């Protein structure tokens, strides 16, 4: 009783960000704006979507009232699958071209896949946080969705919710790590290890498959270049 | 003199900050891998393949050198004299 077909639904999403549109004031054409801030991100003049859910509710688009619905129950999920869809539409539009080195994680990811070279491998090597470098929000209207503090309950966990309110305390900007980047001593492989909630734990002992039948006891250590952080 | 001049050269060994360095032209046991150090080595020629981390095989307990051992000293001029005559 659960659906995981996930390449149909990615061809719903992407049909969406194809075909929502708004006409121009004067009346010579139509705007097509998602897919203008989706190039905007393959050009790197942004760093994140927000999405308004009400648009996909009244797109007119076969099955759009249960795309938003399926949006809303399971929004933890359907953010990689936006996240997966504007890579490929990124892809799409920049061809065999690259993207500009802007940061040192950039400048380390552009000279590593082409000493790599000197997508089963790199999907194989590489986690998605570290192959995607954008931000997707979502957004609602309807007063469906609008609650209080007080109202949230054990039936929202999980779901998509809007609320109003008064601000009482705000922390400092941190940074917070998102994917750690490990070394061997002596095979010089790399571990990659995605961090999900408030906890981590390091490894410890080399997990490449030469250091360990060799048993040549190689430690871990840890690099802040390869690294993700995130505000 | 000895112990003014050892002192001096350990602590003008070391250095401030860290870093991670590859040593291109020189082979890692993994694949297409280059050589990767961890401390501000001077050149090249100082590495030394973390030999100082790996345990020395020992022999046997039935086959190692013994000294024997003869409570041998230097003793005072009065000993000396005595034993001579
Ligand atoms: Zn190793």
């Amino acid at each position: 009783t659960y659906n995981t077909d996930w390449a149909a639904e990615k061809t719903k999403i992407r049909s969406f960000f194809d075909e929502y549109y708004v006409d121009n004031e004067d009346g010579s054409g139509k705007a097509f704006p998602y897919r203008d801030q989706v190039f905007e991100i393959a050009r790197r003049d942004k760093q994140a979507i927000v999405v308004n859910v009400d648009h996909i509710k009244e797109s007119d688009i076969p099955d759009a009232l249960e795309l938003s619905e399926a949006i809303t129950s399971n929004t933890k999920r359907y953010e990689v699958l936006f996240k997966d869809t504007i890579s490929d539409m990124i892809q799409d539009y920049l061809g065999d071209k690259q993207a500009p080195v802007i940061d040192a994680l950039d400048a380390y990811m552009f000279q590593r896949l082409h000493m790599d070279r000197n997508l089963q491998d790199k999907r194989k090597k590489y986690p998605p946080q570290l192959l995607q470098r954008f931000e997707v929000y979502f957004t609602t209207d309807d007063a469906a969705h609008e609650t209080c503090v007080r109202n949230i309950k054990a039936t929202e966990i999980g779901h998509l919710v809007s609320m109003k309110g008064v601000v009482i305390r705000a922390t400092e900007v941190k940074p917070c790590v998102e994917v750690m980047t490990y070394t061997c001593d002596t095979c010089a492989a790399e571990v990659y290890q995605p961090v999900k909630g408030m906890q981590f734990t390091p490894p410890v002992n080399c997990p490449n498959k030469e250091c360990v039948e060799a048993k040549a006891n190689g430690r871990l250590h840890m690099q802040l270049r390869g690294s993700k952080f995130v505000k | 003199e000895n112990h003014v001049v050892k002192e001096t050269q350990k602590r003008k060994s070391f250095s401030r900050f860290g870093g991670s360095y590859t040593i291109k032209g020189l082979k890692g046991i993994s694949a297409n891998s280059s050589q990767v150090v961890f401390k501000p080595i001077q050149n090249v020629e100082k590495h030394n393949f973390l030999d100082d981390r790996k345990a020395k095989k020992r022999a046997p307990r039935n086959r190692r050198p013994f000294e024997i051992d003869t409570n041998s000293h230097f003793a005072s001029s009065e000993v000396r004299g005595m034993l001579r005559d």
